């Protein structure tokens, strides 16, 4: 590079170089090699012939700091025209004869001629061009390297031990320092002989044949090509294009007005159906009343000791047919759960994990037998009745009303903490106060909500089902729902949900499925809503006694089975569900500080602790409700929470689509005149990303009443 | 011993034999990445399951005569199949062990010890909030060493650490860099890690500077606390508060005896030359110097040979 070379050799050297080019015709951008190699060969002329001096009696001697031969001419340092006037003066008053090339340096003490080299390769080739170059003539050739090599003619180097140490070892350090800023490659692979290139790079084969058809239609070779655009100046070509184009080409814009945005329409057909892992609004807990301070144990010791504190059970019959497979095999399923749970005391050690004896009702609810077989398809090609693969259009269903009383019933407060956070540091600045009050406010209105209970109930369930895959992988495991909470007073509970049983789980990626069955509590009777449950078979199993108000009332008690079997990847999935608080308090903030940002003071003040303003969250008969900031913060929440247990690409599709239709839409309340190209294509979009999934519709609702309410 | 056995019978495949013979010292790194690119199975959950079982750790053999088995407890505290620990042995040791003196770790930390005084010696002021714009520049994250440059830098940290292994220039030059004699003198007897000290050496002596869009302060204690002053739509005021001459001849003679180290030159001689080891791998000829050879003016005196 240049700047090594600027920084590297004095300056005293460098105008010459720079002098010798121009005399060349060269240039230091294009090549730099060259300027290195000149600069390189004229320190070492310099360096080689100084101070050295002749006395008058004849021999030489090394001196410092009166009028004594210098011993040596320089000829490097000017050009050819007085180079060859010096030459042939010299030659002419020692009567020497002219040798042919320009020789280096010229010695009064052996009276002959010395040419210097320097070179990249080893030395030993590089001597015979210069050997066979000049012939049959008296001049010296010495030629130096960059790792200690050095050769001259008869191997009578007429000089000291020192200077030519000195000089190999400025050789040295210039190649050592050279090398570790990665510049030593190229300089290396530079030397093509006694000439410097810069590089090489040629197509000269197949890439040329393959060149030649890569170009517009009216042309044949590469060359051309190149010609044609070196010479190219732009007289008129745009605008004589655009002269004679049609007009049918264009974007008109049409007014966005108030009576132009319509109702999206959403599909009909039969009713949708549940299709969560576990139920959520119709389940109850079996508390084990605040166990010991020191009791840490293995979760089915839990579960046995949740289950002894019950006593009710009865005969269990089917309430509800699943209408595809058998209910007797359920009905067995459960019977075959209580003896197995009951038969732990005929012992005589116990055991830590339970593993479900293999019988002919629990092989077929986990689907061991319906595994389809795999051969070659050159034996099976005469074989009928084969179709390409399940590619079926998908069913159209319509939406019902259980999913708005589940998220009404998501976002109301109980009577349990559900989390609990660790602490920090002390604040000191300002910010960090604002900060803490701000997150102490978000903490305390969202603590007691169900959202937290459905998170750490998935988490749970996530963490236990993956720890039991990785574990056995050819058993049939026992796998408890479990629960843990803080009392209102300050008692810790665990509370117990049901019960899951796995099926083989031989995992080799990331996408293969592994089989269970659920079976769950629940008080609420299937026949006031048959179609909202169509993947379950319900049993009554038990009754229960009510202690509210005065005396004891009984209640029946029902149990949901249902066979399912997720992923590997959705285990994972499940096990961070922690992350919706943090979107939720992100959403706050971000509303915080985009309202901080016009009004230039602080408003965590005038948002939390004031108590006249309301936030429309609601909708009514009436109208449209009103309610509190602890209110629209677990709405956030459950909203949050909802999309975690709901994921499918027609959310992320719909929610395109209708961001942008609000934008336009929030564009038009403004006075700003909007317009838009092709509102139809929006919409038809709107409508194809809205297939089955409940949520999705009940979002397409929930804007449709945004919608009749934002222009009116 | 170990070594050269090692080394001896990878020269018993070809494959490898040529590896070695047809690569230069320089090729090394370019040879050093051709390792892997597939790891990462999900490591906090491998973590999470490595720390359920017992002995997850591993440790040397002289842990069994430094760390009883068991504990007052009763339980294990290491087993026999390095040797498989768990952290409970970390624990003991943190708990009852030998104590060392800790002298010598301000003196090497003390990049990081700047920190903490210039913090809790600070105060603060009201923030303030609106909306500004913010431009970039050149901003130095470590300002480094005044009077050293980079070059020195690398010179000194090999000269203080690996005194042993520096070749060419450095070794040539008759000089000597002042802070290399106070670093030498203050770590005589440290023994924490050559690596470490190195990497702190460096982050404490070389400068550096990026870019970064900071609306408030320049210099650098105004850099390492920008996620404290600036932000969206606020703005919080604060003050920080408070060796000699040798020429190389050539390669190494057969006739002048086996090659020595760099640390056994200062014996020498009045201008005795011998073979030395120098660099990661070269031997050379020195001979020391019987004049100065310096750079002063000098070299430009060599202008009254021209322009006449």
């Amino acid at each position: 590079m240049e700047d090594f070379v600027r920084q590297c050799f004095n300056p005293m050297i460098v105008e010459l170089a720079e002098k010798a080019m121009k005399e060349y015709g060269e240039d230091l951008k294009i090549e730099t090699n060259k300027f290195a190699a000149i600069c390189t060969h004229l320190e070492v002329c310099f360096m080689y012939s100084d101070f050295h001096f002749i006395n008058e009696q004849g021999e030489s001697i090394v001196v410092e700091l009166a009028l004594l031969k210098h011993r040596f001419e320089i000829i490097e340092g000017r050009d050819r025209t007085m180079a060859w006037t010096v030459v042939n003066s010299i030659c002419n008053t020692t009567g020497a004869e002219k040798p042919k090339f320009l020789p280096d340096l010229y010695d009064y003490k052996e009276n002959r001629f010395i040419e210097i080299g320097v070179t990249r390769r080893e030395v030993h080739i590089y001597y015979l061009e210069k050997a066979n170059k000049i012939k049959s003539e008296n001049t010296h050739i010495h030629i130096f390297s960059f790792t200690g090599e050095e050769m001259a003619t008869k191997a009578d180097y007429t000089l000291d031990e020192e200077s030519r140490a000195r000089i190999k070892t400025r050789l040295f350090t210039i190649r050592q320092e050279m090398a570790n800023r990665g510049l030593w490659d190229s300089f290396r692979q530079s030397e093509r002989g006694e000439e410097t290139i810069e590089e090489r790079f040629e197509i000269t084969g197949t890439m040329r044949r393959l060149a030649d058809q890569s170009l517009p239609p009216n042309f044949s070779c590469l060359e051309n090509f190149r010609a044609y655009v070196d010479g190219f100046e732009p007289n008129g070509y745009i605008e004589g294009k655009l002269s004679q184009m049609s007009k049918e080409v264009n974007a008109k814009i049409e007014p966005f007005l108030k009576t132009t945005p319509r109702p999206i329409r959403l599909p009909d057909g039969p009713p949708c159906f549940q299709r969560s892992k576990f139920l959520l609004m119709d389940a109850l807990k079996l508390s084990i009343e605040d166990p010991s301070h020191e009791g840490e144990g293995i979760p089915l010791y839990d579960a046995i000791k949740c289950m002894r504190t019950f006593f009710g059970w009865k005969e269990p019959y089917i309430v509800k047919p699943h209408e595809k497979g058998i209910n007797p095999n359920y009905l067995l399923s459960w019977k075959q759960v209580l003896a197995e749970l009951q038969d732990i005391e005929n012992e005589e050690k116990i055991p830590r994990t339970k593993n479900m004896k293999k019988t002919s009702q629990l092989k077929w609810a986990l689907g061991e037998n319906m595994a389809p077989e795999k051969v070659d398809f050159d034996n099976c090609r005469d074989v009928s009745d084969l179709k390409q693969y399940d590619s079926d259009e998908p069913e159209l269903r319509s939406l019902s009303s259980w999913i708005q009383n589940e998220f009404n019933k998501a976002c109301e407060l109980t009577d349990s903490t559900w989390i609990e956070l660790d602490e920090i540091g002390e604040d000191v600045a300002p910010i960090e106060y604002i900060a803490s009050m701000r997150r102490n406010y978000f903490t305390a209105e969202v603590s007691h909500c169900r959202a937290t209970e459905y998170i750490m109930k998935g988490v749970y369930i996530n963490t236990a089902l993956l720890n039991a895959s990785c574990a056995a992988m050819d058993d049939f495991q026992l796998i408890p729902m479990i629960s843990k909470c803080r009392t209102k007073e300050g008692r810790r509970k665990t509370n117990l949900y049901g019960f899951i049983i796995k099926g083989r789980s031989h995992l080799r990626n990331d996408t293969d499925v592994v089989n269970f069955v659920s079976m769950e509590f629940s008080l609420t009777d299937p026949r006031l809503e048959p179609h909202k449950w169509e993947k379950y078979c319900v049993l009554e199993i038990g009754d229960m006694l009510l202690r509210s108000a005065i005396g004891q009332m009984s209640r029946p008690m029902f149990l949901y089975v249902r066979t399912n079997g997720t992923s590997k990847i959705k285990m994972k999935w499940g096990m961070e569900m922690r992350r919706c608080l943090l979107q939720s308090l992100q959403q706050i903030e971000s509303m915080i500080e985009a309202e901080s940002s016009v009004k230039e003071k602080d408003m965590t003040k005038e948002f939390f602790e004031n108590k006249s303003e309301t936030w429309p969250i609601g909708e009514s008969p009436k109208g449209v409700e009103d309610g509190s900031i602890g209110k629209v913060c677990r709405t956030l929440l459950a909203k949050s929470v909802f999309n975690s247990l709901y994921a499918s690409p027609q959310l992320e599709g719909f929610s395109a689509e209708s961001r942008k239709l609000l934008l336009v839409v929030q564009a038009l309340r403004d006075n700003l005149e909007p317009g838009t190209f092709d509102l139809e294509g929006l919409y038809e979009a709107i409508e194809e990303c809205l297939i089955n999934d409940p949520w999705v519709l009940l979002n397409a609702s929930w804007f449709n009443s945004f919608l009749t309410h934002a222009l009116r | 011993m170990e070594r050269i056995k090692e080394l001896r019978n990878l020269m018993s495949q070809s494959r490898t034999r040529e590896i070695l013979t047809k690569t230069t010292v320089d090729h090394m790194a370019i040879i050093k990445k051709y390792t892997s690119g597939r790891q990462e199975k999900n490591p906090s959950l491998r973590m999470k399951w490595m720390m359920a079982m017992k002995y997850p750790i591993t440790a040397d053999k002289r842990i069994t005569e430094m760390v009883p088995e068991r504990n007052e407890q009763g339980q294990t505290l290491w087993s026999k199949m390095r040797v498989m620990v768990s952290p409970l042995a970390v624990t003991w040791w943190n708990r009852n062990g030998p104590m060392t003196s800790t002298v010598h770790y301000p003196k090497v930390y003390k990049t990081y010890f700047e920190k903490v005084e210039r913090l809790k010696h600070g105060t603060f002021g009201p923030v303030h909030f609106r909306n500004q714009v913010k431009i970039r520049r050149r901003v130095d994250i470590n300002p480094g060493h005044a009077d050293l440059s980079a070059k020195e830098a690398q010179d000194v940290i090999m000269e203080v650490v690996f005194p042993n292994e520096v070749g060419a220039r450095i070794l040539t030059s008759e000089s000597q860099l002042t802070i290399t004699k106070e670093k030498k003198e203050e770590l005589q007897d440290c023994k924490i890690s050559p690596l470490m000290v190195a990497y702190m050496l460096e982050r404490e002596l070389v400068r550096k500077t990026r870019f970064l869009p900071v609306a408030g302060g320049t210099s650098s204690v105004y850099i390492e606390v920008l996620h404290l002053t600036q932000g969206t739509c606020w703005e919080q005021m604060y003050t920080p508060g408070g060796r000699r001459g040798f020429l190389i001849l050539g390669k190494e003679d057969r006739r002048y005896g086996p090659a020595l180290s760099i640390n056994e030159l200062s014996n020498l001689a009045k201008g005795e030359k011998a073979n030395v080891l120098i660099g990661q791998g070269d031997v050379v000829l020195v001979m020391k110097r019987k004049r100065d050879s310096s750079i002063l003016t000098d070299s430009q005196t060599a202008t009254k040979r021209i322009r006449m």
